[PDB]
């Protein structure tokens, strides 16, 4: 039991990952997964960042 | 919405899907509509530094929901993320829940 | 057991976990094979379990 929060007492906690080119990941479970729908593929440019600015 | 709301697809900002390529992330100083469901995001800093170096992404379905999960029902709405009032979901997560009464393992 | 912030200021909570040294004291301290100890709050969720050795 924890706190309530945003009219919600479960809790989901996130987690992410980076995979390498050419790589392979498995998701095994038997309960309590939130499974990804959408990744992200990536292309990294210096000269970028982020700002808190009104 | 923050970081976390955009790369989780927070259901009340979804104008930042179209966008792609970007020179620069502005974030407001206070950011509230960010993770919905409450939790902790693992290495939010990290994940911040990470994209404060990409210029552009594209966004690809990881795992199909029409055709990954035929032994799971994939419809799980929260009240807490809701979307012009019905309830809804991130739009990059699939809540899982068992079909038939059963919740077969997945691998 | 649960406390609620009502001081308005940060409050530092100090606890901790016991390892007995043999499975003796550790049943005959707290009458229990196995222990768990879970500190959870807003932002901070933890399972402790002993470490018998």
């Amino acid at each position: 039991k924890r706190p309530k929060v945003r009219d919600q007492e479960g809790r989901i906690n996130y987690y992410w990952t980076l995979l390498e080119p050419g790589d392979t990941i498995i998701f095994e479970a038997n309960g309590n997964l939130i499974a990804p729908r959408y990744a992200f593929a990536l292309s990294r440019g210096f000269g970028s960042g982020i700002i808190n600015s009104n | 919405c923050s970081v976390a709301g955009w790369i989780l697809g927070n259901p009340e900002c979804e104008l930042l899907i179209s966008r792609e390529s970007w020179s620069y992330i502005v974030e407001k100083p206070n950011p509230e509509n960010g993770t919905c469901y409450p939790g902790h995001f693992a290495d939010y800093e990290e994940l911040r530094e990470q994209l404060s170096s990409v210029s552009s992404f594209e966004r690809f379905e990881i795992f199909p929901k029409e055709s990954s999960w035929p032994n799971h029902t994939t419809t799980g709405v929260s009240a807490s993320c809701s979307h012009n009032g019905e309830s809804s979901f991130y739009k990059n997560l699939l809540w899982l829940t068992g079909k038939n009464g059963l919740y077969p393992n997945l691998s | 057991k649960s406390y609620a912030n009502n001081k308005e200021k940060e409050v530092l909570v100090l606890w901790g976990v016991h390892h007995p040294p043999n499975i003796g004291d550790q049943r005959a301290l707290y009458h229990k094979e196995n222990a768990y100890v879970s500190v959870v709050s807003s932002h901070y969720s933890r399972k402790f379990t002993p470490e018998i050795a």
